[PDB]
């Protein structure tokens, strides 16, 4: 509905394999007003 | 005197629009088999007006 | 490394698209028609 809504959740894991098996709810954070068509999405990093 | 000409209005589209979204994008539309690689007639046209 | 995201259609000059960068300390949330790059990363 014209809203792009993100949420978020920071956890200390244990595993350096695979997603560790629990629970771990993610709370919201933002609600922005945007009005496109999202279809496709990117990752950026940083390179020094 | 002359119409306030500034004001324009979107009259070409392919979807309806949903709900709170915007269309900035001017780009030719396609209103034909005619691949309308810009230099709009017969078949392309202004989105705007 | 993993600092923002490029959500969009084209992400294009033809078409708007939103830009996410998590870097300095404060999010950069920002909606335009950037024209993004092939490989996008951040200058650093
Ligand atoms: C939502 O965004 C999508 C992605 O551009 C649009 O889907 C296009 O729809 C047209 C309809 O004529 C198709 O010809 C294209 O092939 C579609 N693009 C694709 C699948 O990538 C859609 O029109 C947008 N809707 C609105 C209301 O703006």
């Amino acid at each position: 509905d014209g809203y792009f809504k993100i949420y978020s959740k920071h956890t200390p894991i244990n595993l350096v394999r695979d997603l560790p098996q629990g629970f771990s709810a993610l709370e919201p954070l933002v609600d922005l007003p945007i009005g496109i068509n999202i279809t496709r999405f990117q990752t950026l990093l940083a390179l020094h | 005197v002359g119409g306030n000409y500034n004001y324009l209005y979107r009259l070409f589209r392919k979807s309806n629009l949903k709900p709170f979204e915007r269309d900035i994008s001017t780009e030719i539309y396609q209103a034909g088999s005619t691949p309308c690689n810009g230099v709009e007639g017969f078949n392309c046209y202004f989105p705007l007006q | 490394i993993i600092r923002g995201w490029i959500f969009g259609t084209t992400l294009d000059s033809k078409t708007q698209s939103l830009l996410i960068v998590n870097n300095a300390t404060n999010v950069v949330i920002k909606v335009c028609e950037f024209q993004f790059c092939n490989d996008p990363f951040l200058g650093v």
